[PDB]
Protein backbone atom coordinates (compact mmCIF):
# COMPACT_ATOMS: atom_id res chain seq x y z
CA UNK A 1 0.00 0.00 0.00
CA UNK A 2 2.62 2.38 -1.14
CA UNK A 3 5.41 2.18 1.95
CA UNK A 4 8.42 0.82 -0.51
CA UNK A 5 11.82 -0.63 1.07
CA UNK A 6 14.53 2.35 1.94
CA UNK A 7 16.92 -0.09 0.86
CA UNK A 8 18.23 -1.98 -2.39
CA UNK A 9 20.77 -4.47 -3.05
CA UNK A 10 23.70 -4.33 -5.59
CA UNK A 11 24.03 -7.14 -8.17
CA UNK A 12 28.44 -7.58 -8.14
CA UNK A 13 28.23 -10.88 -10.62
CA UNK A 14 32.12 -11.58 -11.82
CA UNK A 15 30.55 -11.52 -15.48
CA UNK A 16 29.19 -7.72 -15.20
CA UNK A 17 30.63 -4.81 -17.09
CA UNK A 18 33.21 -2.29 -16.80
CA UNK A 19 30.19 -0.13 -15.23
CA UNK A 20 28.31 -2.85 -13.25
CA UNK A 21 31.11 -4.24 -11.48
CA UNK A 22 32.39 -3.18 -7.84
CA UNK A 23 34.88 -0.39 -7.17
CA UNK A 24 35.72 0.02 -3.49
CA UNK A 25 36.23 3.78 -3.39
CA UNK A 26 38.17 5.57 0.07
CA UNK A 27 37.09 8.91 0.10
CA UNK A 28 40.38 10.67 1.94
CA UNK A 29 38.32 13.49 3.75
CA UNK A 30 40.68 15.90 4.23
CA UNK A 31 40.51 19.05 7.06
CA UNK A 32 42.23 21.99 7.63
CA UNK A 33 41.50 23.65 11.00
CA UNK A 34 43.06 25.71 13.13
CA UNK A 35 43.87 22.90 15.79
CA UNK A 36 47.24 21.55 15.83
CA UNK A 37 47.51 18.71 12.87
CA UNK A 38 47.91 15.46 14.20
CA UNK A 39 48.16 13.60 10.31
CA UNK A 40 51.37 14.63 8.14
CA UNK A 41 53.74 12.80 5.57
CA UNK A 42 56.32 11.18 6.17
CA UNK A 43 58.87 14.42 5.72
CA UNK A 44 61.96 14.68 7.61
CA UNK A 45 61.75 17.11 10.56
CA UNK A 46 64.84 18.99 10.50
CA UNK A 47 66.28 20.76 13.33
CA UNK A 48 65.50 25.05 14.29
CA UNK A 49 67.59 27.97 13.84
CA UNK B 1 -7.06 1.63 -10.59
CA UNK B 2 -4.37 2.38 -13.37
CA UNK B 3 -4.43 1.62 -16.72
CA UNK B 4 -1.26 1.35 -18.39
CA UNK B 5 -2.14 1.97 -22.27
CA UNK B 6 1.60 1.45 -23.38
CA UNK B 7 1.91 2.49 -27.19
CA UNK B 8 3.34 1.19 -30.19
CA UNK B 9 2.08 -2.21 -29.83
CA UNK B 10 5.26 -2.96 -32.08
CA UNK B 11 8.46 -1.62 -33.25
CA UNK B 12 11.03 -2.06 -36.16
CA UNK B 13 14.25 -0.69 -35.21
CA UNK B 14 17.43 -1.55 -36.45
CA UNK B 15 20.43 -2.63 -35.14
CA UNK B 16 22.67 0.86 -34.26
CA UNK B 17 19.55 3.19 -33.89
CA UNK B 18 17.19 4.24 -30.88
CA UNK B 19 14.17 2.74 -30.56
CA UNK B 20 11.43 4.66 -28.28
CA UNK B 21 8.51 2.10 -26.51
CA UNK B 22 6.43 4.99 -24.76
CA UNK B 23 4.24 4.15 -21.24
CA UNK B 24 1.38 5.95 -20.86
CA UNK B 25 -0.29 6.21 -17.61
CA UNK B 26 -3.12 8.09 -15.77
CA UNK B 27 -2.14 7.54 -11.67
CA UNK B 28 -0.65 8.07 -9.20
CA UNK B 29 2.16 10.36 -7.90
CA UNK B 30 4.70 9.89 -5.29
CA UNK B 31 5.81 6.58 -6.02
CA UNK B 32 8.73 6.77 -3.46
CA UNK B 33 9.21 10.66 -3.77
CA UNK B 34 8.39 11.45 -7.36
CA UNK B 35 6.07 9.81 -9.97
CA UNK B 36 8.24 7.10 -11.73
CA UNK B 37 7.99 3.38 -12.71
CA UNK B 38 9.48 0.09 -13.41
CA UNK B 39 10.46 -1.79 -16.67
CA UNK B 40 10.93 -5.08 -17.98
CA UNK B 41 11.61 -7.63 -20.83
CA UNK B 42 9.95 -10.62 -21.62
CA UNK B 43 12.00 -12.56 -24.13
CA UNK B 44 10.20 -15.68 -25.97
CA UNK B 45 13.23 -18.04 -25.76
CA UNK B 46 14.19 -17.03 -22.01
CA UNK B 47 12.61 -15.81 -18.83
CA UNK B 48 11.91 -12.60 -18.14
CA UNK B 49 14.10 -9.90 -16.82
CA UNK B 50 14.19 -6.71 -15.22
CA UNK B 51 15.96 -3.80 -17.46
CA UNK B 52 15.30 -0.30 -15.26
CA UNK B 53 13.88 0.11 -11.56
CA UNK B 54 12.44 3.94 -10.83
CA UNK B 55 12.59 4.34 -14.94
CA UNK B 56 16.13 5.81 -14.06
CA UNK B 57 18.44 3.18 -12.46
CA UNK B 58 20.54 0.52 -14.35
CA UNK B 59 20.05 -2.70 -13.35
CA UNK B 60 23.08 -5.93 -13.18
CA UNK B 61 23.01 -8.66 -15.73
CA UNK B 62 21.40 -6.29 -18.54
CA UNK B 63 23.30 -3.99 -20.25
CA UNK B 64 23.76 -0.09 -19.95
CA UNK B 65 22.17 0.79 -23.31
CA UNK B 66 18.43 0.81 -21.61
CA UNK B 67 17.88 4.03 -19.96
CA UNK B 68 14.68 6.12 -20.04
CA UNK B 69 12.55 8.66 -18.17
CA UNK B 70 8.88 9.63 -17.63
CA UNK B 71 6.29 12.50 -16.02
CA UNK B 72 3.02 11.62 -14.27
CA UNK B 73 2.04 10.06 -17.50
CA UNK B 74 4.48 10.51 -19.88
CA UNK B 75 6.99 8.03 -19.74
CA UNK B 76 9.64 6.95 -22.59
CA UNK B 77 11.85 4.24 -22.41
CA UNK B 78 15.31 4.78 -24.84
CA UNK B 79 17.20 1.82 -26.07
CA UNK B 80 20.26 3.20 -27.95
CA UNK B 81 22.53 1.48 -29.40
CA UNK B 82 20.04 -1.55 -30.47
CA UNK B 83 22.03 -4.72 -30.45
CA UNK B 84 21.12 -8.29 -30.86
CA UNK B 85 19.64 -8.29 -27.31
CA UNK B 86 16.29 -6.42 -27.61
CA UNK B 87 13.77 -8.96 -29.87
CA UNK B 88 11.04 -8.89 -26.85
CA UNK B 89 7.98 -7.40 -25.30
CA UNK B 90 8.76 -4.70 -23.32
CA UNK B 91 6.35 -3.24 -20.13
CA UNK B 92 5.99 -0.91 -17.63
CA UNK B 93 4.33 -1.48 -14.26
CA UNK B 94 3.14 0.81 -11.42
CA UNK B 95 3.58 -0.06 -8.22
CA UNK B 96 1.91 2.71 -5.83
CA UNK B 97 -1.58 1.38 -5.92
CA UNK B 98 -3.34 -1.91 -6.38
CA UNK B 99 -3.53 -3.55 -8.55
CA UNK B 100 0.13 -3.52 -9.53
CA UNK B 101 -0.84 -3.92 -13.16
CA UNK B 102 1.52 -3.72 -16.34
CA UNK B 103 1.61 -2.23 -19.59
CA UNK B 104 0.10 -3.18 -23.07
CA UNK B 105 3.48 -4.72 -24.22
CA UNK B 106 5.72 -3.03 -26.77
CA UNK B 107 6.73 -6.24 -29.46
CA UNK B 108 10.49 -4.90 -30.72
CA UNK B 109 11.65 -6.44 -33.61
CA UNK B 110 14.84 -5.99 -34.79
CA UNK B 111 14.54 -4.77 -37.95
CA UNK B 112 17.61 -6.57 -39.69
CA UNK B 113 18.60 -6.67 -43.22
CA UNK B 114 16.18 -8.91 -45.43
CA UNK B 115 17.20 -12.29 -45.18
CA UNK B 116 16.23 -15.72 -47.42
CA UNK B 117 14.80 -18.77 -45.66
CA UNK B 118 16.51 -22.34 -45.36
CA UNK B 119 15.30 -25.20 -47.67
CA UNK B 120 14.67 -28.85 -45.77
CA UNK B 121 11.94 -31.45 -46.65
CA UNK B 122 11.47 -34.43 -44.58
CA UNK B 123 9.77 -37.15 -45.93
CA UNK B 124 7.84 -39.49 -43.39
CA UNK B 125 9.02 -42.51 -40.82
CA UNK B 126 8.63 -45.99 -41.50
CA UNK B 127 6.51 -46.10 -38.64
CA UNK B 128 4.33 -43.47 -40.12
CA UNK B 129 4.23 -45.10 -43.43
CA UNK B 130 3.50 -48.79 -41.64
CA UNK B 131 0.50 -46.73 -39.61
CA UNK B 132 -0.90 -46.09 -43.07
CA UNK B 133 -0.12 -41.84 -42.64
CA UNK B 134 1.89 -40.22 -44.08
CA UNK B 135 3.28 -36.45 -42.80
CA UNK B 136 5.29 -34.74 -44.87
CA UNK B 137 7.39 -31.27 -43.98
CA UNK B 138 8.91 -28.32 -45.54
CA UNK B 139 11.00 -26.14 -43.15
CA UNK B 140 11.98 -22.26 -44.38
CA UNK B 141 14.61 -20.84 -41.05
CA UNK B 142 16.57 -18.64 -40.43
CA UNK B 143 14.84 -15.66 -42.54
CA UNK B 144 13.62 -11.91 -42.05
CA UNK B 145 10.94 -10.66 -42.01
CA UNK B 146 7.97 -12.97 -40.60
CA UNK B 147 5.89 -12.54 -43.55
CA UNK B 148 6.14 -16.31 -45.03
CA UNK B 149 3.53 -18.09 -46.99
CA UNK B 150 3.77 -21.51 -47.78
CA UNK B 151 1.80 -23.78 -50.80
CA UNK B 152 1.98 -27.30 -50.42
CA UNK B 153 1.22 -27.87 -54.31
CA UNK B 154 0.51 -31.69 -55.45
CA UNK B 155 1.48 -32.46 -58.56
CA UNK B 156 -1.97 -34.13 -59.20
CA UNK B 157 -4.09 -30.88 -57.45
CA UNK B 158 -2.94 -28.39 -54.41
CA UNK B 159 -3.87 -29.76 -51.71
CA UNK B 160 -4.52 -27.32 -48.60
CA UNK B 161 -6.52 -29.41 -45.99
CA UNK B 162 -3.67 -30.62 -43.70
CA UNK B 163 -1.92 -27.91 -43.88
CA UNK B 164 -0.44 -26.11 -40.42
CA UNK B 165 2.50 -23.55 -39.74
CA UNK B 166 4.16 -23.17 -36.67
CA UNK B 167 5.41 -19.30 -36.88
CA UNK B 168 8.29 -18.78 -34.52
CA UNK B 169 8.60 -15.35 -32.96
CA UNK B 170 11.62 -13.38 -32.82
CA UNK B 171 14.30 -15.05 -30.93
CA UNK B 172 16.23 -13.10 -28.57
CA UNK B 173 19.38 -12.92 -29.86
CA UNK B 174 18.60 -14.64 -33.10
CA UNK B 175 17.41 -11.86 -35.31
CA UNK B 176 15.94 -14.61 -37.57
CA UNK B 177 12.45 -15.73 -37.56
CA UNK B 178 11.70 -19.44 -38.04
CA UNK B 179 8.34 -20.73 -39.59
CA UNK B 180 7.61 -25.00 -39.99
CA UNK B 181 4.61 -25.74 -42.94
CA UNK B 182 3.24 -29.25 -42.55
CA UNK B 183 1.17 -31.54 -44.79
CA UNK B 184 -0.35 -34.73 -42.57
CA UNK B 185 -1.74 -37.46 -45.57
CA UNK B 186 -1.79 -40.81 -46.05
CA UNK B 187 0.55 -43.03 -47.32
CA UNK B 188 -1.56 -43.36 -50.51
CA UNK B 189 -1.49 -39.57 -50.99
CA UNK B 190 1.98 -39.66 -50.80
CA UNK B 191 2.67 -43.00 -52.73
CA UNK B 192 0.07 -40.97 -55.21
CA UNK B 193 2.64 -39.16 -57.47
CA UNK B 194 6.38 -39.80 -58.22
CA UNK B 195 6.86 -36.14 -57.41
CA UNK B 196 5.81 -33.34 -54.97
CA UNK B 197 6.29 -29.36 -54.89
CA UNK B 198 7.12 -27.21 -51.62
CA UNK B 199 6.51 -24.14 -52.98
CA UNK B 200 7.00 -20.58 -50.84
CA UNK B 201 7.10 -16.92 -51.63
CA UNK B 202 9.19 -14.52 -49.62
CA UNK B 203 10.11 -11.04 -49.41
CA UNK B 204 13.54 -11.70 -49.70
CA UNK B 205 13.61 -14.58 -52.58
CA UNK B 206 12.18 -12.27 -55.58
CA UNK B 207 12.14 -15.89 -57.49
CA UNK B 208 9.81 -18.51 -55.84
CA UNK B 209 11.01 -20.65 -53.22
CA UNK B 210 10.60 -24.21 -54.89
CA UNK B 211 11.86 -27.31 -53.61
CA UNK B 212 10.42 -30.59 -54.80
CA UNK B 213 10.51 -34.24 -53.24
CA UNK B 214 9.84 -37.76 -54.46
CA UNK B 215 7.75 -40.48 -53.21
CA UNK B 216 10.88 -42.93 -53.24
CA UNK B 217 12.67 -40.80 -50.74
CA UNK B 218 12.28 -43.54 -47.95
CA UNK C 1 15.68 2.14 35.57
CA UNK C 2 11.96 3.64 35.76
CA UNK C 3 12.48 4.24 39.57
CA UNK C 4 11.14 8.11 39.18
CA UNK C 5 12.41 10.67 42.02
CA UNK C 6 9.38 10.92 44.34
CA UNK C 7 10.95 14.02 46.71
CA UNK C 8 10.41 16.27 43.32
CA UNK C 9 8.13 18.83 44.03
CA UNK C 10 6.77 20.72 40.95
CA UNK C 11 7.74 24.30 40.85
CA UNK C 12 7.41 26.53 38.02
CA UNK C 13 9.99 27.35 35.75
CA UNK C 14 12.01 30.14 37.04
CA UNK C 15 14.37 32.34 35.25
CA UNK C 16 16.91 35.08 35.17
CA UNK C 17 19.05 37.51 32.83
CA UNK C 18 22.25 36.84 31.43
CA UNK C 19 23.97 40.13 31.28
CA UNK C 20 27.45 39.44 29.63
CA UNK C 21 28.05 35.87 29.76
CA UNK C 22 28.35 33.37 26.82
CA UNK C 23 31.60 34.87 25.46
CA UNK C 24 34.55 32.10 24.56
CA UNK C 25 37.05 31.96 21.84
CA UNK C 26 35.34 31.02 18.38
CA UNK C 27 38.81 29.25 17.17
CA UNK C 28 42.29 28.20 18.31
CA UNK C 29 43.99 31.11 16.78
CA UNK C 30 45.91 33.68 19.01
CA UNK C 31 45.27 37.21 18.80
CA UNK C 32 46.31 40.07 21.22
CA UNK C 33 45.69 44.17 21.17
CA UNK C 34 43.36 43.28 18.27
CA UNK C 35 39.62 43.68 17.84
CA UNK C 36 38.39 40.87 16.31
CA UNK D 1 22.01 -20.40 -7.12
CA UNK D 2 17.92 -18.49 -7.51
CA UNK D 3 15.39 -20.92 -8.48
CA UNK D 4 11.58 -19.89 -8.55
CA UNK D 5 10.34 -22.62 -10.80
CA UNK D 6 6.67 -23.82 -11.16
CA UNK D 7 5.04 -27.05 -11.38
CA UNK D 8 2.31 -29.10 -10.40
CA UNK D 9 -0.96 -28.80 -12.78
CA UNK D 10 -1.70 -30.81 -15.82
CA UNK D 11 -4.35 -30.14 -17.42
CA UNK D 12 -7.99 -28.44 -15.80
CA UNK D 13 -11.39 -27.61 -17.05
CA UNK D 14 -12.99 -24.28 -17.40
CA UNK D 15 -14.30 -23.09 -14.24
CA UNK D 16 -12.53 -25.42 -11.94
CA UNK D 17 -9.98 -25.33 -9.94
CA UNK D 18 -6.25 -26.44 -9.55
CA UNK D 19 -3.06 -26.25 -6.94
CA UNK D 20 0.76 -24.65 -8.14
CA UNK D 21 3.68 -25.34 -6.24
CA UNK D 22 6.74 -22.75 -6.90
CA UNK D 23 10.24 -23.58 -5.63
CA UNK D 24 11.96 -20.85 -4.02
CA UNK D 25 15.69 -20.58 -3.36
CA UNK D 26 18.73 -18.61 -3.57
CA UNK D 27 16.77 -16.00 -0.90
CA UNK D 28 14.76 -16.66 2.17
CA UNK D 29 11.11 -16.44 2.40
CA UNK D 30 11.08 -14.48 5.23
CA UNK D 31 12.98 -11.70 3.46
CA UNK D 32 11.14 -11.02 0.19
CA UNK D 33 7.53 -11.41 -0.65
CA UNK D 34 6.81 -13.46 -3.66
CA UNK D 35 5.27 -11.80 -6.58
CA UNK D 36 2.94 -14.04 -8.79
CA UNK D 37 1.93 -12.86 -12.45
CA UNK D 38 1.35 -14.69 -15.60
CA UNK D 39 2.76 -14.61 -19.22
CA UNK D 40 0.57 -12.19 -21.46
CA UNK D 41 -2.42 -14.44 -22.23
CA UNK D 42 -3.54 -12.39 -25.00
CA UNK D 43 -3.76 -8.30 -24.08
CA UNK D 44 -0.28 -7.40 -22.01
CA UNK D 45 1.08 -9.08 -19.33
CA UNK D 46 -0.97 -9.30 -16.08
CA UNK D 47 -0.56 -9.17 -12.29
CA UNK D 48 -2.32 -11.38 -9.89
CA UNK D 49 -1.15 -11.15 -6.25
CA UNK D 50 2.45 -10.78 -4.09
CA UNK D 51 2.66 -12.01 -0.38
CA UNK D 52 4.59 -9.48 1.96
CA UNK D 53 6.74 -10.57 4.33
CA UNK D 54 4.84 -12.11 7.28
CA UNK D 55 1.94 -10.12 6.81
CA UNK D 56 -1.21 -9.69 4.42
CA UNK D 57 -1.41 -10.40 0.71
CA UNK D 58 -2.52 -7.70 -2.43
CA UNK D 59 -4.42 -9.05 -4.87
CA UNK D 60 -5.71 -8.39 -8.46
CA UNK D 61 -9.03 -6.16 -8.68
CA UNK D 62 -10.03 -9.26 -11.25
CA UNK D 63 -9.09 -12.10 -9.40
CA UNK D 64 -9.13 -11.13 -5.52
CA UNK D 65 -12.24 -12.82 -4.92
CA UNK D 66 -11.21 -16.27 -7.21
CA UNK D 67 -7.32 -16.45 -6.86
CA UNK D 68 -5.84 -16.98 -3.29
CA UNK D 69 -1.67 -17.33 -2.45
CA UNK D 70 -0.81 -20.25 0.46
CA UNK D 71 3.07 -19.63 1.56
CA UNK D 72 4.78 -21.72 2.80
CA UNK D 73 7.56 -20.27 5.21
CA UNK D 74 8.68 -23.68 6.35
CA UNK D 75 9.06 -25.55 3.26
CA UNK D 76 10.66 -22.65 1.16
CA UNK D 77 7.61 -23.34 -1.40
CA UNK D 78 4.88 -20.17 -2.22
CA UNK D 79 1.65 -22.28 -3.26
CA UNK D 80 -1.46 -21.06 -5.40
CA UNK D 81 -4.79 -21.39 -5.11
CA UNK D 82 -7.04 -20.62 -8.29
CA UNK D 83 -10.65 -20.61 -8.74
CA UNK D 84 -13.21 -20.52 -11.95
CA UNK D 85 -10.60 -20.07 -14.35
CA UNK D 86 -11.40 -19.69 -17.67
CA UNK D 87 -9.55 -20.89 -21.12
CA UNK D 88 -8.21 -17.19 -21.94
CA UNK D 89 -6.69 -17.61 -18.96
CA UNK D 90 -4.22 -20.13 -20.38
CA UNK D 91 -0.10 -18.52 -20.21
CA UNK D 92 2.90 -19.36 -18.41
CA UNK D 93 2.51 -17.97 -14.44
CA UNK D 94 5.83 -16.97 -12.78
CA UNK D 95 7.03 -16.20 -9.60
CA UNK D 96 9.69 -13.06 -8.45
CA UNK D 97 11.29 -11.70 -5.75
CA UNK D 98 10.81 -8.44 -3.96
CA UNK D 99 12.64 -5.54 -4.93
CA UNK D 100 13.02 -2.50 -3.48
CA UNK D 101 10.31 -0.04 -4.21
CA UNK D 102 8.12 -3.39 -4.71
CA UNK D 103 10.50 -4.62 -8.03
CA UNK D 104 10.27 -7.85 -9.31
CA UNK D 105 14.06 -8.22 -9.11
CA UNK D 106 14.17 -12.00 -10.19
CA UNK D 107 12.15 -14.13 -12.55
CA UNK D 108 11.56 -17.89 -12.58
CA UNK D 109 10.68 -20.18 -15.35
CA UNK D 110 6.98 -20.89 -14.35
CA UNK D 111 4.61 -23.61 -15.71
CA UNK D 112 2.31 -23.09 -18.64
CA UNK D 113 -0.78 -24.10 -16.97
CA UNK D 114 -3.35 -24.80 -19.79
CA UNK D 115 -7.47 -24.21 -19.33
CA UNK D 116 -9.43 -26.10 -21.83
CA UNK D 117 -12.35 -28.60 -21.34
CA UNK D 118 -10.44 -31.38 -23.75
CA UNK D 119 -8.77 -34.15 -21.59
CA UNK D 120 -5.37 -35.24 -21.34
CA UNK D 121 -3.53 -37.32 -23.99
CA UNK D 122 -0.09 -38.27 -24.27
CA UNK D 123 2.00 -37.44 -27.13
CA UNK D 124 2.01 -40.08 -30.36
CA UNK D 125 5.92 -38.85 -31.56
CA UNK D 126 7.06 -39.74 -34.77
CA UNK D 127 10.78 -38.50 -36.37
CA UNK D 128 10.94 -36.52 -39.20
CA UNK D 129 13.72 -38.74 -40.32
CA UNK D 130 15.52 -38.10 -44.32
CA UNK D 131 15.12 -41.02 -46.77
CA UNK D 132 17.71 -42.70 -48.18
CA UNK D 133 17.72 -40.90 -51.53
CA UNK D 134 18.17 -37.76 -48.50
CA UNK D 135 21.42 -35.45 -49.73
CA UNK D 136 23.52 -33.21 -47.18
CA UNK D 137 26.16 -30.31 -48.08
CA UNK D 138 28.69 -30.10 -45.11
CA UNK D 139 25.42 -30.44 -42.96
CA UNK D 140 21.92 -32.22 -42.02
CA UNK D 141 18.87 -31.00 -40.48
CA UNK D 142 16.97 -32.68 -38.06
CA UNK D 143 13.34 -32.98 -36.36
CA UNK D 144 10.59 -34.82 -35.02
CA UNK D 145 7.27 -34.09 -35.57
CA UNK D 146 4.77 -34.30 -31.62
CA UNK D 147 1.41 -34.70 -32.95
CA UNK D 148 -1.49 -35.78 -30.63
CA UNK D 149 -0.56 -34.43 -27.51
CA UNK D 150 -2.56 -32.44 -24.68
CA UNK D 151 -1.94 -29.47 -23.02
CA UNK D 152 1.09 -27.86 -23.30
CA UNK D 153 4.15 -27.74 -22.92
CA UNK D 154 6.59 -30.37 -24.60
CA UNK D 155 10.05 -30.53 -24.64
CA UNK D 156 11.70 -31.65 -27.89
CA UNK D 157 15.61 -32.12 -27.75
CA UNK D 158 18.61 -33.91 -29.74
CA UNK D 159 19.97 -36.84 -27.84
CA UNK D 160 19.12 -35.47 -24.21
CA UNK D 161 19.69 -31.84 -25.57
CA UNK D 162 23.13 -32.51 -26.46
CA UNK D 163 22.85 -30.44 -29.14
CA UNK D 164 22.77 -26.43 -29.35
CA UNK D 165 23.67 -24.77 -32.52
CA UNK D 166 20.83 -24.52 -34.20
CA UNK D 167 18.54 -25.83 -32.44
CA UNK D 168 14.95 -24.07 -32.99
CA UNK D 169 11.51 -24.88 -31.07
CA UNK D 170 8.51 -23.87 -32.54
CA UNK D 171 4.75 -23.08 -30.90
CA UNK D 172 2.05 -25.84 -31.09
CA UNK D 173 -0.48 -25.61 -33.30
CA UNK D 174 -3.66 -25.83 -31.82
CA UNK D 175 -6.35 -29.06 -33.38
CA UNK D 176 -9.29 -30.07 -31.85
CA UNK D 177 -8.68 -31.24 -27.98
CA UNK D 178 -4.79 -31.85 -29.49
CA UNK D 179 -1.95 -30.09 -30.31
CA UNK D 180 0.91 -30.62 -33.12
CA UNK D 181 4.48 -29.47 -32.45
CA UNK D 182 7.56 -29.45 -34.59
CA UNK D 183 11.19 -28.80 -34.38
CA UNK D 184 14.08 -28.50 -36.16
CA UNK D 185 17.87 -28.60 -35.42
CA UNK D 186 21.13 -28.38 -36.95
CA UNK D 187 23.66 -31.27 -36.59
CA UNK D 188 27.03 -31.80 -38.67
CA UNK D 189 27.08 -34.67 -41.17
CA UNK D 190 29.50 -36.78 -39.21
CA UNK D 191 26.53 -37.47 -36.83
CA UNK D 192 23.73 -38.64 -39.28
CA UNK D 193 23.52 -41.79 -39.86
CA UNK D 194 26.90 -42.55 -38.39
CA UNK D 195 26.42 -41.81 -34.87
CA UNK D 196 23.29 -42.96 -33.04
CA UNK D 197 20.92 -40.45 -33.12
CA UNK D 198 16.94 -40.13 -30.86
CA UNK D 199 14.43 -37.91 -31.03
CA UNK D 200 13.69 -37.42 -26.95
CA UNK D 201 10.37 -35.96 -26.24
CA UNK D 202 9.12 -35.09 -22.49
CA UNK D 203 5.88 -34.35 -21.69
CA UNK D 204 5.27 -32.79 -18.44
CA UNK D 205 1.59 -32.37 -18.32
CA UNK D 206 1.35 -36.25 -18.29
CA UNK D 207 4.98 -37.04 -17.53
CA UNK D 208 6.04 -39.37 -20.25
CA UNK D 209 9.29 -39.54 -22.07
CA UNK D 210 9.10 -40.98 -25.89
CA UNK D 211 12.19 -42.21 -27.22
CA UNK D 212 11.95 -42.27 -31.07
CA UNK D 213 15.04 -43.29 -33.33
CA UNK D 214 15.74 -40.72 -36.03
Amino acid sequence: FNCYFPLQSYGFQPTNGVGYQPYRVVVLSFELLHAPATVCGPKKSTNLV
Amino acid sequence: NIVLTQSPASLAVSLGQRATISCRASESVDSYGNSFLHWYQQKPGQPPKLLIYLASNLESGVPARFSGSGSRTDFTLTIDPVEADDAATYYCQQNNEDPFTFGSGTKLEIKRADAAPTVSIFPPSSEQLTSGGASVVCFLNNFYPKDINVKWKIDGSERQNGVLNSWTDQDSKDSTYSMSSTLTLTKDEYERHNSYTCEATHKTSTSPIVKSFNRNEC
Amino acid sequence: QCVNLTTRTQLPPAYTNSFTRGVYYPDKVFRSSVLH
Amino acid sequence: QVQLKQSGPSLVQPSQSLSITCTVSGFSLTSYGVHWVRQSPGKGLEWLGVMWRGGNTDYNAAFMSRLSITKDNSKSQVFFKMNSLQTDDTAIYYCAKNGGAHAMDFWGQGTSVTVSSAKTTPPSVYPLAPGSAAQTNSMVTLGCLVKGYFPEPVTVTWNSGSLSSGVHTFPAVLQSDLYTLSSSVTVPSSTWPSETVTCNVAHPASSTKVDKKI
